[PDB]
C-alpha cells in the first residue's frame, strides 16, 4: 500500500517524504530510492479476531519460544477488543 | 529559505555549509583544487563527468560521504544538464579545452556548452553562475581559443544577467601546462621563442589564490554580475620567465630567436596527433600574447585574497623536472626574475 | 537429555609421537654402487 | 612431567659414522624432502570450485543483518532498543514513536554495517527474535555509502532471506 | 563503422588482460590480513584466478586494505599507494578499513580507508570470510571488465 | 636537602596538549548530580 | 651487512583498545579481546573470563571448563602452525605454510560451527561459555585430531633433518636463562633456554590439573630448539585433546547464577525473573565487586595477563593487558647483537609476534 | 530478589482505565502500593482514586469514566514505582539510560522550579523535577512537564524583513541587522521604545538597557502593570515574596487579597494546602470564591 | 555455596600474610600498606622514593627471589593529590608466587627508573611516559611508543577525551595527509548506566 | 528444497536479485524520519 | 611547599636549558628544511621555532618548564634523525586549516559559538 508524492518519490510506511524544495532528493538521481512496500500495519489490520470463551487469554505470537514473551490480556470491556502489545493480534469474548 | 540549506557546524569535514554547487569539467585541472575546497567545508557537490569513472577516483576521497553526487553528463544533451543542475544553487562552469578534436571544435566548447549550461540554469532558477572566461578574451585575436572564449563570454553575460565572469591571466600550479611545459620543451631542443621572447608580458598566477578567489565569489553577494579580472602581483617578460624556470630547474638554458611564421609551421606538425597534441599553432599565439591591463575590473583584491608571487610556489611546481644532481637544492639559492 | 558425548567405551587411540620411516639402504651400499658406476664409466 | 628435547648425543661407532659420511656426501635427507614433496604432488588438491561451489557452514552463522515478521505480516521489531545499548560499537541508532493504531513501533532504525564487528550479540538481546544476523555474506559494494542500512534495506533484507533464516532458527534455536 | 568496431574489441582485450593478471602487493595489517592468507590458502586458491602477490609496490596492481589504519600508518599507507603505477585498484577489507569498526571512536585510528586512498571495491565483515574476499576479488575483475577507456577516447 | 621550595601557582596546561580554544572558551560544572525522580535510591 | 642497532618503532596498529575498554561495559568489552592476539583468540578469551570470575567470585560449571580447555588445546594447535610456517615462509621453504593451512581452515571450520564465526568467536564469556556444543562436533574433531599427527609427522620430516633449515637456526638469536629471566621472557622463550617453567603446571586454571602431557625443553636456547619445542607442544596438543574428548562431563554449559548469566530464552519468554535479568543484564550488566587483580594464563605466545581493576560499577575502571610479545620485541635488540639480515629475519621469526597484541 | 521463578500458574489480567490525555494507564502492571490515593488526597487535594474490590481482584481507579485533571497530575507519573502511569506525551519515545539530563530553571511560571531537561542527541526528550526543598520539592506543575512539544514548535528560525509588497521574507544576519542599525542611528530621546515579554533573561534585559541608554532613551518598560506610587521599584520590600517560598510553613494566620495562587503560582498553592494540613494554618481569602 | 560459588584458598591467605608481615618488618623505611585480598593477592604499598630498594630486595633475597617483572602498568585516580598510582607485579620462580607493589606520583614529581633491576621495565614506563605523562628519571632512552609522531598530549589520562583534538585526512591541494581538529559524523552516544540501588553493603563507604 | 521445501508466507519475495551494487538499481542511503522543528511561516497579509 | 626537582633547582637553570635547546633548534632548521625537502625557507622555519618558543613564555615554575625542555629535546632527537615525515615536519604550519573568526561579530556570524 505505498503511495506516491506529487514529486513521484514514494513514500514508507513512517511518512518519510521529501519536498519538492529539498537538495537531497538529488542522491535518487540516477538510482532508486529503496521503500518496503509491504506495509505491516495493513497486513495486521487484515488479520481475523479470534473470538473466545474466557475473561482472560495468553498471546505468545505462535510457536512458542519462537514467539514474544507470553502476555496476558483482559476482556471485560464489550466495547472494544483485546490487543496484544507485541503481535497486534486481537481478542474478543463471545458474550 | 529551506531549513536544509542553514549552515551548521565549524565549517568542517563534515560541516554543512549551506552550498549546493554543479562543478562543469571538475576531472581537469582547475577542478580538482575546486571541489577540494568545496568539500573541506563541508559542501554538497555534484560532479558532471564525461569521461571514466576511473579519472573520478581522484576526485571521490575529496568530500564526506553523500557530498560528492557523480553522474553522466554530455554537452550536446540539455537534458542532462537540467537533470544536473535542478537541484543545485550555485554552478560553475569550467569547461575548455587546449585543442580542438575531430568531435568538438574551438566553437563548441567554448561557446555552445557555456550557452546551454547557463540557459538551463537560468530556466531551473539556479541563483548563482559562474564562468570562467579567458583575461586576454579578444574578438580581434589571432588563436581561435581568445576569439571563441570572448564570444562565449558574451553569449553568457547576455543569456545570464547575473553570471559572475572570472578572467584568469595564465595558472601556474603542480599538474599545470604552462610552467610544465617550458620545463617539457628542453627535451626538443634549446627553447625557441619569438623575437627571444622578450616583446610580451606575462603575469601568471597562482592556482590556490584562483579557487580562493572562486569561493570567495561563491560567498559575497556582491560579486553577482561582476567581470573580475585574476592577475598575479607580478609582471614578467617572456625571456626572464622562461629563464627563471630553466634556473629552478637547473637545466642548460640556451634559447634562440624563431620567426613567427617558421613557429606556425612547427605547431602545426605536432597538432595532428591523435592523442593530445604536445604544442599547436594556438597555444603558440597564446605563449606569446601580452597581458593586458584591465584596471576597470576588480581583481583577487576586491575579494580578499592576496596574491602569492611565483618565486615562492615556482620549485614547488618545477621540483620533478631536476636530476639527481640538484633535487635537494634550497628555495634561495636561485637568482630570482626581473619584473617591469 | 540430549548432548553432545563420547562414546561409552570413549574414542579410539590417536598417536601423538614422532613416526619417521628412516629408510634407504647402508652408507657401503652406496659407495659400492657409486664406485661400480665409476670403474663401468672409465672402461 | 617435562622431556628433554635435542639432548641426544651421536653414536661415535665406526658404521654409523660411515653412513653419517654417506649421508654428508650424497645428501639422503634432501632426496627424503624431495621424495615428500613428490608424494604430496600426486594427490587430490583441495581446491574447491568457487562461485559454482561454496565452502561448508552452520545454521549458527553471523552474516548478514535482517529484521523478522511474525507470519502474519506484522514486524516482530517492537523499539525496546536492547540492542542498541547492547552493540559494542554503536552501530545501531533507533528513533520510535507510536504510529497511527497506537503501537509501540520504529521509525528509524540504522545499522551501520562499517562499524559492525559481526559478533551477534543483537540477535541474542533480542527479545522477539526481530533482529537476526542471517546467512548471506556476498553482499560487497562498490561504495561506501551503500554499506549504511536503513530500516527499509533491513526489512527488504528480511524478506528476501526469511525462508532461510527461519529454518536456521528452527534448526538452532533449542541451543539458546 | 569500423572505427568503433576496432576500439571496441581493443577495450575488450585490453580489459581481458587487465582483469586475469591482478597481482595483489602483500600488504596486511591485523586480523583481515590472516584472512587473507587464508583466502591464499589451498581451499580457495586465488592463484587459479591469475591473482599472485607481487611484494614491491612498482610491481603490483591492486593494493587490498586488510586492517586497521592508524594515525601512524597513514602516510605509509599513502606513500605505497603513490608509488604504485597507473592503472591501480584499491579494494577495502573489513569493518577497520571501512568505516574504523570497533575503534571508529578511538583518538588514533582514522575513520575508514576512504580518507586517504580512492576504494572501489568494500568488502564488509569483521574479518570478511574468505569467500567474501574472493567474491570482492571477483566484483573487482567484473567491474575492470566494464571499463569502456579506448571508447570513451574515440568519442572525444 | 634535594627539596625545591615552590611558590608559584600550580599549572599543566602546556603539558595536557589541549589547544587554547577548548581551554579558555569553556566552563567547567562541578555539582552533585540530582536524583533521578522515577525512583526512589 | 653485520646488524649494529636495532629500533622497533611500533605503535603502528595502536587502536587504543584499553581506554574504550573503560568506555564499555564487560560483555562489549569481551569481543576486544579477540582482536588482540587474532591468532590466539579464545585464550585471551579464557584469560579476561577468568580475570571477571576471579573479581565476581562464581565459577563455571565442570563442562564448560572442559570446553574451554579443549578449544584452548585447538588454539594452541592453530597458533603453533602458524607461527611455525610463518617462520618457515620467512627463511624460505614455503610449503609446510599450504600444507598445514588446509588443517586451519579444519579448525576454522570447528569455530564456525561451534559459535557461527570463522575467526572472532566471541564463545568464551565470564561465566562458562555463551552455547553448548552443536552434536557430532566432537566426533569430527576426534577424525581430525587422528590424522593431525601425520601431518606434523610429514612437516617435521621435511623441516627438522633440512641442513640449509638447520644452518639457518642452529646458532641463531642464543638467549642464556639469566637474561630470559630478567627481560621478561616467558613461555617457549624460557622452556626452550631450559628454564623448567609452565603456567599449566604450576600455577593451573579450570581443569588443567586433571589432564596429563609432557613439557618440551630445549637446551641452547636457539630458533632450532624453539621450534622442536613448539612441534612438541603441538603434538601434546593432541594428547590433551583426546584426553579431554575421552572425559567430557554432562551438564550444563553456563554458571546458574543468573545474576551473571543471562538465562535461556525458553525462561526468558516465560518467567518474570528471567525477563527482568535479562533485560538489566542486556542493558546495564552486571556490577563486579571493587577490587583490582591479576590473571596470568599460559597463551601459545607465553605468558598472557589481564591487569583489572573495578570500582563497583558495571564497567571497568582499568583494564591493562601483558602481552608476551611486547617482552620478546623489547629483547629482539639483544637477541640480535652480532648477526646478520637473514639472521635478524630469523630472529624475527622465532619469536611468534603478533602486533595486535603488542601495539593493543 | 531471587534469580528464578517458582510460579507455575496463570497471571491476573486488570481492564485499564482512561483518567485524561495526560497520564497513560496499564493497570495490569499496578502493584497496588497506595501512592495514587496518598498523593491525591494529600497533596493535590482532589480526592478522585480509591481502591475499589477485594482480595487479589483490587483495582486502583475511579470506578467511573471520570478524568483525573488536577494542576499536579503528572507528579503521579513520577511517584508510580512501575509503569502502570506511563507520561502519554512521551510515550514510546526514549529510554532512561540515553538521555542527557541537563539541570536547569522552569520560566513558565514565577515560582522558579529547578528542573532536569533530559534530552536525547540534542533533542528535548522530556522534563523532570529537581529536588530542591526551599521551592518546588519533588513536583512540578504539568505545563512544566508539557510544554516542551510547543517550544520545539513554530520556531522562528532566519531573520525576516519586509520585502517590496510588504510580506515578511527571509534574509541574511547583516540586511537585517544593517536595516535595525540604520533606523536606531536615525532616532534620538524618547523616539525609541523597548518592551519586555514574559520569558526574558535578565542578560537580554540590561543590554537593551544599555543600548538604549546609550541613545539617552531611558523609556523601557514591562508587558505586567505593577504601581510605581511612592516608593515604587526603588526598594526590594514592596514586590517581593519577603518572607520566602518555605516561609509559609511556619505562619499560623494568612490572608490572600485578589489572587488565584492555584493556576498562578501552584507549587505555592501546594505548600500553603502542606502547612494547612501539618500544621494547621488559617487561611481566608478576599476575591472570587475559587477552589 | 558449591556448585555457583568460586572456593577460597585460606592456606595461600595465610602464607601470603605471613609474608606481607615478614616484607613490612623487614624495610620499614618506605613499605606504608600490606594487604592481601579475598582472592589470596598480595599488595605493598610503598613511598615513592623507595621503588629501587624494595624492588632490589625482592629480586635479590634468598626467601623471596621475585625474579621476573610480569607487568608494569599506571593507574590514573583524578580526585587524589597525587594521581598516578604505579603498579609493579613480580613472578618468583623458586617459591612459584606473585607479589604487587604499588607506589604513587603526580605530574610534575619523577620516578626513579626500574631498569637495573628488571630490563623490560625499559620499555613498560617508556610506554607509562607515553601514554600519561610520568616522567621516569635515569632512563637511557625514554620517547613515545605508541601514540603518533607528532602527537601532543598523554590519551589515558582520564581528562582526555576519548576522541582526540585532531584526525587525519589526505589532502590534495599539498598531497600530504594533513591533521584537523576532529569533527565525528555521529557523536560517541554516552550511556547512563549506573543504578541507584547499593549492590555490596560490605564496600560501603561510611558517611560525612 | 525439492525433498523438504521451506514454509512460504505472503511476503517472502517471489523473484531474487543478485548484487545490485554499481547498477542502477542500488542502495541509496536515507534519513526515514519527518522534520524535527516545525517552523513560523509568515502570514501573506499587509501589515498595516 | 618543599617538592622533588626533576632537573633545575631555580629558574635561571631551567633558562640555561631552554637557551641551550632553542640553540640546538636554530641550528637545525637548516638540515630540517634541506632534508625533508620542505617548500618553505630557512626563515619561515625559524619563525615557526620562535613562535612555538613564545607559545610558552607566561610560565615561571621550574618543573613544568623543565619537562617542557625535555618534550623539546624529544621532538629535536626526533627530527634529527628521519622519524617524522614530511606531514609530521608541517604540522607545525596549518595551511590547509581555514582561517578562524577573531572579532565578535564574525563569530555572531558564523555559529553559537563563543
Ligand atoms: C581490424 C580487425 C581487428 C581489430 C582488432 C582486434 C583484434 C583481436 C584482439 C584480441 C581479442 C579481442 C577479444 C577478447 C575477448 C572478448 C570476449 C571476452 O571477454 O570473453 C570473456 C571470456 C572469459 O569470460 P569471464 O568473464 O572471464 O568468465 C569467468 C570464468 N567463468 O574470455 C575467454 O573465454 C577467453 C578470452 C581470450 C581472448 C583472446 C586470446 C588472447 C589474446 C590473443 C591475441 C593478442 C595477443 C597476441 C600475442 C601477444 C604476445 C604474447
Ligand atoms: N591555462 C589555464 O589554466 C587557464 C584556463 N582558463 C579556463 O579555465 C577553464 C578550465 O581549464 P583547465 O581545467 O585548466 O583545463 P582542462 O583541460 O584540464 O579541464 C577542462 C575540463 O573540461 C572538460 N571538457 C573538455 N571538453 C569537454 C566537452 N566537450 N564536453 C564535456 N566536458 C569537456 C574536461 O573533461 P575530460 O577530462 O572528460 O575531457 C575537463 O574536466 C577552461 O575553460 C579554460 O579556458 C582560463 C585561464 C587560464
Ligand atoms: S552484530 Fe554486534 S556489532 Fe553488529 S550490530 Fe549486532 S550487536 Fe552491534
Ligand atoms: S532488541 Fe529487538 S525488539 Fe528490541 S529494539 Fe532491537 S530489534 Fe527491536
Ligand atoms: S575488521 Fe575486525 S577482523 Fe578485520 S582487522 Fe578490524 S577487528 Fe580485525
Ligand atoms: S503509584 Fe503506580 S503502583 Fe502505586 S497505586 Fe498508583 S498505579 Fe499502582
Ligand atoms: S519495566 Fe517495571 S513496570 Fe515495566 S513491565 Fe518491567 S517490572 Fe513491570
Ligand atoms: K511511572
Ligand atoms: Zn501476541
Amino acid at each position: 500500500g505505498v503511495r506516491t508524492s506529487p514529486t513521484g518519490e514514494k513514500v514508507t510506511h513512517t511518512g518519510q517524504v521529501y519536498d519538492d524544495e529539498d537538495y537531497r532528493r538529488v542522491r535518487f538521481v540516477g538510482r532508486q530510492k529503496e521503500v518496503n512496500e509491504n506495509f505491516a500495519i495493513d497486513l495486521i489490520a487484515e488479520q481475523p479476531v479470534s473470538q473466545v470463551g474466557s475473561r482472560v487469554i495468553s498471546c505468545d505470537g505462535g510457536g512458542g519460544a519462537l514467539g514474544h514473551p507470553r502476555v496476558y490480556i483482559n476482556l471485560d470491556k464489550e466495547t472494544k477488543t483485546g490487543t496484544c502489545g507485541y503481535c497486534g493480534l486481537q481478542f474478543r469474548q463471545q458474550h | 529559505l529551506h531549513h536544509a540549506v542553514i549552515p551548521h557546524g565549524k565549517g568542517g569535514r563534515s560541516s554543512v555549509s549551506g552550498i549546493v554547487a554543479t562543478v562543469f569539467g571538475a576531472t581537469g585541472f582547475l577542478g580538482r583544487y575546486l571541489v577540494n575546497h568545496l568539500g573541506r567545508m563541508g559542501s554538497q557537490v555534484i560532479v558532471p563527468y564525461r569521461c571514466e569513472p576511473y579519472d573520478t577516483m581522484h576526485l571521490r576521497p575529496m568530500g564526506d560521504l553523500g557530498q560528492i553526487i557523480f553522474m553522466d553528463w554530455n554537452g550536446r544533451d540539455k537534458d542532462s544538464i537540467r537533470r544536473a543542475v535542478e537541484h543545485s544553487n550555485v554552478v560553475i562552469n569550467l569547461v575548455g579545452r587546449e585543442w580542438e578534436t575531430k568531435n568538438f571544435d574551438f566553437e563548441d566548447v567554448f561557446v555552445k556548452i557555456p550557452q546551454a549550461i547557463a540557459q538551463v540554469s537560468k530556466e531551473a532558477g539556479v541563483e548563482k553562475f559562474i564562468h570562467i572566461s579567458h583575461l586576454n578574451a579578444d574578438i580581434k585575436s589571432s588563436s581561435k581559443y581568445l576569439r571563441n572564449k570572448a564570444v562565449g563570454e558574451k553569449e553568457v553575460r547576455e543569456t545570464f544577467p547575473e553570471a559572475t565572469i572570472i578572467k584568469p591571466a595564465d595558472i601556474f600550479g603542480r599538474e599545470d601546462r604552462f610552467l610544465n611545459y617550458f620545463a617539457n620543451i628542453r627535451w626538443f631542443g634549446g627553447v625557441p621563442l619569438i623575437s627571444l621572447g622578450k616583446k610580451t608580458v606575462k603575469q601568471p598566477v597562482y592556482i590556490v589564490d584562483v579557487t580562493k578567489g572562486i569561493i570567495n565569489a561563491i560567498k559575497d553577494p556582491d560579486a553577482r554580475g561582476k567581470t573580475f579580472a585574476f592577475v598575479g602581483p607580478n609582471r614578467y617578460l617572456l625571456f626572464d620567465l622562461v629563464q627563471y624556470v630553466f634556473a629552478v630547474a637547473h637545466r642548460p638554458f640556451l634559447p634562440y630567436p624563431m620567426p613567427h611564421f617558421a613557429y606556425r609551421w612547427i605547431g602545426r606538425l605536432f597538432e595532428i596527433s591523435p592523442f593530445e597534441p604536445w604544442t599547436t599553432r594556438d597555444k603558440v599565439e597564446r605563449i606569446h600574447t601580452t597581458d593586458r591591463t584591465l584596471p576597470h575590473l576588480p581583481g583577487l583584491e576586491d575579494l580578499g585574497v592576496q596574491a602569492t608571487p611565483l618565486e615562492l610556489k615556482a620549485i614547488e611546481v618545477l621540483r620533478r623536472h631536476r636530476t639527481y644532481r640538484w633535487l635537494s637544492s634550497e628555495i634561495e639559492d636561485v637568482q630570482p626574475a626581473k619584473t617591469v | 537429555v540430549k548432548q553432545d558425548m563420547p562414546p561409552v567405551g570413549g574414542y579410539g587411540p590417536i598417536d601423538y609421537k614422532r613416526n619417521l620411516p628412516r629408510r634407504g639402504l647402508s652408507g657401503y651400499s652406496m659407495f659400492a654402487v657409486g664406485i661400480g658406476a665409476l670403474l663401468f664409466g672409465y672402461w | 612431567t617435562y622431556k628433554y628435547v635435542n639432548l641426544r648425543e651421536p653414536s661415535m661407532d665406526m658404521k654409523s659414522v660411515t653412513d653419517r659420511a654417506a649421508q654428508t656426501l650424497l645428501w639422503t635427507e634432501l632426496i627424503r624432502g624431495l621424495g615428500m614433496t613428490l608424494s604430496y604432488l600426486f594427490r587430490e588438491p583441495a581446491t574447491i570450485n568457487y562461485p559454482f561451489e561454496k565452502g561448508p557452514l552452520s545454521p549458527r552463522f553471523r552474516g548478514e543483518h535482517a529484521l523478522r515478521r511474525y507470519p502474519s505480516g506484522e514486524e516482530r521489531c517492537i523499539a525496546c532498543k536492547l540492542c542498541e545499548a547492547v552493540c559494542p560499537a554503536q552501530a545501531i541508532t533507533i528513533e520510535a514513536e507510536p504510529r497511527a493504531d497506537g503501537s509501540r513501533r520504529t521509525t528509524r532504525y540504522d545499522i551501520d554495517m562499517t562499524k559492525c564487528i559481526y559478533c551477534g550479540f543483537c540477535q541474542e538481546a533480542c527479545p522477539v527474535d526481530a533482529i537476526v544476523e542471517g546467512p548471506n555474506f556476498e553482499f560487497s559494494t562498490e561504495t561506501h555509502e551503500e554499506l549504511l542500512y536503513n530500516k527499509e534495506k533491513l526489512l527488504n533484507n528480511g524478506d528476501k532471506w526469511e525462508a532461510e533464516i527461519a529454518a536456521n532458527i528452527q534448526a538452532d534455536y533449542l541451543y539458546r | 563503422s569500423r572505427g568503433e568496431y576496432v576500439v571496441a574489441k581493443l577495450d575488450d582485450l585490453i580489459n581481458w588482460a587487465r582483469r586475469s593478471s591482478l597481482w595483489p602487493m602483500t600488504f596486511g595489517l591485523a586480523c583481515c590480513a590472516v584472512e587473507m592468507m587464508h583466502m591464499a590458502a589451498p581451499r580457495y586458491d586465488m592463484d587459479r584466478f591469475g591473482v599472485v602477490f607481487r611484494a614491491s609496490p612498482r610491481q603490483s596492481d591492486v593494493m587490498i586494505v586488510a586492517g586497521t589504519l592508524t594515525n601512524k600508518m597513514a602516510p605509509a599507507l599513502r606513500k605505497v599507494y603513490d608509488q604504485m603505477p597507473e592503472p591501480r585498484y584499491v579494494v577495502s577489507m573489513g569493518s577497520c578499513a571501512n568505516g574504523g569498526g570497533y575503534y571508529h571512536y578511538s583518538y588514533s585510528v582514522v575513520r575508514g580507508c576512504d580518507r586517504i586512498v580512492p576504494v572501489d571495491i568494500y568488502v564488509p565483515g569483521c574479518p570478511p570470510t574468505a569467500e567474501a574476499l574472493l567474491y570482492g576479488i571477483l566484483q573487482l575483475q567484473k567491474k575492470i571488465k566494464r571499463e569502456k577507456r579506448l571508447r570513451i577516447w574515440y568519442r572525444r | 636537602t634535594q627539596l625545591i621550595t615552590v611558590d608559584e601557582k600550580l599549572d599543566i596546561t602546556t603539558l595536557t596538549g589541549v589547544p587554547e580554544e577548548h581551554i579558555k572558551t569553556r566552563k567547567a560544572r562541578i555539582f552533585v548530580p540530582a536524583r533521578n525522580n522515577m525512583q526512589s535510591g | 651487512e653485520m646488524v649494529r642497532k636495532c629500533d622497533p618503532h611500533i605503535g603502528l596498529l595502536h587502536r587504543g583498545t584499553e581506554k574504550l575498554i573503560e568506555y564499555k561495559t564487560y560483555l562489549q568489552a569481551l569481543p576486544y579481546f579477540d582482536r588482540l592476539d587474532y591468532v590466539s583468540m579464545m585464550c585471551n578469551e579464557q584469560a579476561y573470563s577468568l580475570a571477571v570470575e576471579k573479581l565476581l567470585n562464581i565459577q563455571p560449571p565442570p563442562r564448560a571448563q572442559w570446553i574451554r580447555v579443549l578449544f584452548g588445546e585447538i588454539t594452541r594447535l592453530l597458533n603453533h602452525i602458524m607461527a611455525v610456517t610463518t617462520h618457515a615462509l620467512d627463511i624460505g621453504a614455503m610449503t609446510p605454510f599450504f600444507w598445514m593451512f588446509e588443517e586451519r581452515e579444519k579448525m576454522f571450520e570447528f569455530y564456525e560451527r561451534v559459535s557461527g564465526a570463522r575467526m572472532h568467536a566471541a564463545y568464551v564469556r565470564p561465566g562458562g561459555v555463551h552455547q553448548d556444543l552443536p552434536l557430532g562436533l566432537m566426533d569430527d574433531i576426534y577424525e581430525f585430531s587422528k590424522n593431525f599427527s601425520l601431518r606434523i609427522d610429514e612437516l617435521e620430516e621435511m623441516l627438522t633433518n633440512n641442513r640449509i633449515w638447520r644452518n639457518r637456526t642452529v646458532d641463531i638469536g642464543v638467549v642464556t636463562a639469566e637474561d630470559a629471566l630478567n627481560y621478561g621472557f616467558s613461555g617457549v622463550m624460557l622452556r626452550g633456554s631450559g628454564i623448567q617453567w609452565d603456567l599449566r603446571k604450576t600455577q593451573p586454571y579450570d581443569v588443567y590439573d586433571q589432564v596429563e602431557f609432557d613439557v618440551p625443553i630445549g637446551s641452547r636456547g636457539d630458533c632450532y630448539d624453539r621450534y622442536l619445542c613448539r612441534v612438541e607442544e603441538m603434538r601434546q596438543s593432541i594428547r590433551i585433546i583426546s584426553q579431554c574428548l575421552n572425559k567430557m562431563p554432562p551438564g550444563e554449559i553456563k554458571v546458574d547464577d543468573a545474576k551473571v548469566s543471562p538465562p535461556k530464552r525458553a525462561e526468558m519468554k516465560t518467567s518474570m525473573e528471567s525477563l527482568i535479568h535479562h533485560f538489566k543484564l542486556y542493558t546495564e550488566g552486571y556490577q563486579v565487586p571493587p577490587g583490582a587483580t591479576y590473571t596470568a594464563i599460559e597463551a601459545p605466545k607465553g605468558e598472557f595477563g589481564v591487569y583489572l581493576v573495578s570500582d563497583g560499577s558495571s564497567r571497568p575502571y582499568r583494564c591493562k593487558i601483558k602481552a608476551p610479545g611486547f617482552a620478546h620485541l623489547a629483547g629482539l635488540d639483544k637477541m640480535s647483537k652480532g648477526h646478520m639480515l637473514a639472521d635478524v629475519v630469523a630472529i624475527i621469526g622465532t619469536q611468534d609476534i603478533v602486533f595486535g597484541e603488542v601495539d593493543r | 530478589g531471587s534469580d528464578r521463578s517458582r510460579f507455575l500458574e496463570g497471571k491476573r489480567a486488570v481492564e485499564d482505565k482512561n483518567i485524561g490525555p495526560l497520564v497513560k494507564t496499564i493497570m495490569t502492571r499496578c502493584i497496588q502500593c497506595t501512592r495514587c490515593i496518598r498523593f491525591a488526597s494529600e497533596i493535590a487535594g482532589v480526592d478522585d482514586l480509591g481502591t475499589t474490590g477485594r482480595g487479589n481482584d483490587m483495582q486502583v481507579g475511579t470506578y467511573i469514566e471520570k478524568m483525573f485533571m488536577s494542576e499536579l497530575s503528572g507528579n503521579i507519573i513520577d511517584i508510580c514505582p512501575v509503569g502502570a502511569l506511563t507520561s502519554k506525551p512521551y510515550a514510546f519515545t526514549a529510554r532512561p539510560w540515553e538521555t542527557r539530563k541537563t539541570e536547569s530553571i522552569d520560566v513558565m511560571d514565577a515560582v522558579g522550579s529547578n528542573i532536569v531537561v533530559s534530552t536525547r542527541t540534542g533533542e528535548v526528550m522530556r522534563i523532570l523535577p529537581r529536588m530542591h526543598e526551599d521551592i518546588n520539592e519533588e513536583w512540578i506543575s504539568d505545563k512544566t512537564r508539557f510544554a516542551y512539544d510547543g517550544l520545539k514548535r513554530q520556531r522562528l528560525t532566519e531573520p525576516m524583513v519586509r520585502n517590496e509588497k510588504g510580506l515578511l521574507t527571509h534574509t541574511t544576519w547583516e540586511d537585517a541587522l544593517s536595516r535595525v542599525a540604520g533606523m536606531l542611528q536615525s532616532c534620538q530621546g524618547n523616539d525609541v521604545a523597548a518592551i519586555a515579554g514574559g520569558l526574558v533573561d535578565a542578560e537580554a534585559l540590561i543590554a537593551l538597557k544599555d543600548l538604549l541608554n546609550r541613545v539617552d532613551s531611558d523609556t523601557l518598560c514591562t508587558e505586567e502593570v505593577f504601581p510605581t506610587a511612592g516608593a515604587g521599584t526603588d526598594l526590594r520590600s514592596n514586590y517581593l515574596l519577603n518572607t520566602t517560598i518555605a516561609g509559609v510553613e511556619e505562619a499560623d494566620v494568612v490572608l490572600l487579597v485578589g489572587t488565584n495562587p492555584r493556576f498562578e503560582a501552584p507549587l505555592f498553592n501546594a505548600r500553603i494546602r502542606k502547612s494547612w494540613l501539618h500544621n494547621d494554618l488559617k487561611v481566608a481569602l478576599i476575591g472570587s470564591p475559587v477552589d | 555455596t558449591r556448585p555457583t560459588v568460586r572456593p577460597r584458598n585460606d592456606v595461600a591467605h595465610k602464607q601470603l600474610s605471613a609474608f606481607g608481615e615478614y616484607v613490612a618488618e623487614i624495610l620499614p623505611k618506605y613499605v606504608q600498606q600490606v594487604q592481601v585480598s579475598c582472592f589470596s593477592e598480595l599488595e605493598i604499598c610503598i613511598h615513592p622514593d623507595g621503588v629501587i630498594p624494595v624492588l632490589t630486595f625482592l629480586r635479590d633475597h634468598s626467601n623471596a627471589q621475585f625474579k621476573s617483572l610480569a607487568d608494569l602498568t599506571a593507574v590514573d585516580i583524578p580526585t587524589r593529590q597525587n594521581r598516578f598510582e604505579i603498579v609493579y607485579n613480580l613472578l618468583s620462580l623458586r617459591f612459584n608466587s606473585r607479589i604487587r607493589v604499588k607506589t604513587y606520583t603526580d605530574e610534575l614529581t619523577p620516578v626513579e627508573s626500574s631498569v637495573s633491576v628488571y630490563k623490560a621495565a625499559n620499555w613498560y614506563e617508556r610506554e607509562i611516559w607515553d601514554m600519561f605523562g610520568v616522567f621516569f628519571a635515569n632512563h637511557p632512552d625514554l620517547r613515545r611508543i605508541l601514540t603518533d609522531y607528532g602527537f601532543e598530549g598523554h590519551p589515558f589520562r582520564k581528562d582526555f577525551p576519548l576522541s582526540g583534538y585532531v584526525e587525519l585526512r589526505y589532502d590534495d591541494e599539498v598531497k600530504r595527509v594533513v591533521a584537523e581538529p576532529v569533527e565525528l559524523a555521529q557523536e560517541f552516544r554516552k550511556f547512563d548506566l549506573n543504578s541507584p540501588w547499593e549492590a555490596f553493603p560490605a564496600y560501603r563507604q561510611p558517611p560525612e | 528444497p525439492t525433498v523438504k521445501p521451506p514454509t512460504a508466507r505472503k511476503f517472502i519475495w517471489t523473484n531474487h536479485k543478485f548484487n545490485l551494487s554499481g547498477t542502477p538499481q542500488q542502495y541509496v542511503p536515507y534519513s526515514t524520519t519527518r522534520k524535527k522543528i516545525q517552523e513560523w511561516v509568515p502570514p501573506s497579509t499587509p501589515y498595516k | 611547599t618543599s617538592v622533588k626537582p626533576i632537573f633545575s633547582r631555580d629558574m635561571n637553570e631551567a633558562k640555561r636549558r631552554v637557551r641551550e635547546l632553542y640553540r640546538a633548534w636554530y641550528r637545525e632548521v637548516p638540515n630540517t628544511v634541506h632534508l625533508f625537502q620542505l617548500d618553505i625557507s630557512v626563515k619561515q622555519g625559524r619563525d615557526k621555532v620562535r613562535e612555538m618558543f613564545k607559545k610558552n613564555a607566561h610560565v615561571t615554575d621550574p618543573r613544568v618548564v623543565d619537562l617542557l625542555v625535555i618534550k623539546g629535546k624529544m621532538e629535536l632527537e626526533e627530527t634529527i634523525n628521519v622519524w617524522k615525515q614530511r606531514t609530521h615536519v608541517m604540522r607545525f604550519f596549518h595551511e590547509t586549516e581555514a582561517p578562524r573568526p577573531k572579532d565578535f561579530l564574525s563569530k555572531f556570524y558564523v555559529g553559537h559559538d563563543p
